């Protein structure tokens, strides 16, 4: 069932006849999750991340694809140094149109407590007007005053 | 520890070796 499941999906890898393969990985991705809530050896996450990207890899159309995004955020949460990531796609211009790149590197920087290069982080995504731009900005004023209330 | 983790450089080399 679980098995079945993942057959299935590795079959439409394999003989999707639309035009957005993305759609395919996406599904199979978001169904792990919701399957395997706290990971585990039989997800095949990681692997699975992995086989998303190789296949999907140079396909600029995916550039600004929030799903596309997607598979490098959660790839990159699995990586021994998640910075590697996050400059890959800044220099590859992936994901730098959309707000949730920036905010999810800034929070690396974050949880390292390096405030300064966080805050450097929300300030390249709002100059570039990065969407959405209020969420974007929201979610800078919420970063300034968990630092406030780290110093107090 | 890095054991388990994923090395991005390596993956990035990877799929650039086709």
């Amino acid at each position: 069932t679980g098995s079945q499941q993942k057959r299935a999906f590795e079959y439409e890898i394999r003989f999707y006849t639309g035009n957005d393969p993305l759609d395919v990985w996406d599904r199979y991705i978001s169904w792990t999750e919701q399957n395997y809530p706290q990971g585990g050896k039989e997800s095949n996450m990681s692997t699975l991340l992995e086989r998303a990207v190789e296949a999907l890899q140079g396909e600029k159309r995916y550039y600004s694809d929030p799903r596309f995004l997607n598979l490098w955020l959660k790839l990159g949460r699995l990586c021994n140094e998640p910075l590697d990531m996050y400059s890959y796609l800044h220099n590859q211009g992936i994901g730098v149109s959309l707000a949730q790149f920036y905010i999810s590197w800034a929070e690396e920087y974050e949880a390292r407590e390096n405030f300064r290069k966080a805050d450097a982080i929300f300030q390249e995504g709002i100059q570039q007007k990065a969407e959405p731009l209020e969420r974007l900005q929201s979610q800078h004023r919420q970063f300034q005053a968990r630092v406030s209330r780290q110093t107090l | 520890s890095s054991e388990n983790k994923i090395d991005f450089n390596d993956f990035i080399k990877r799929l650039k070796t086709g």
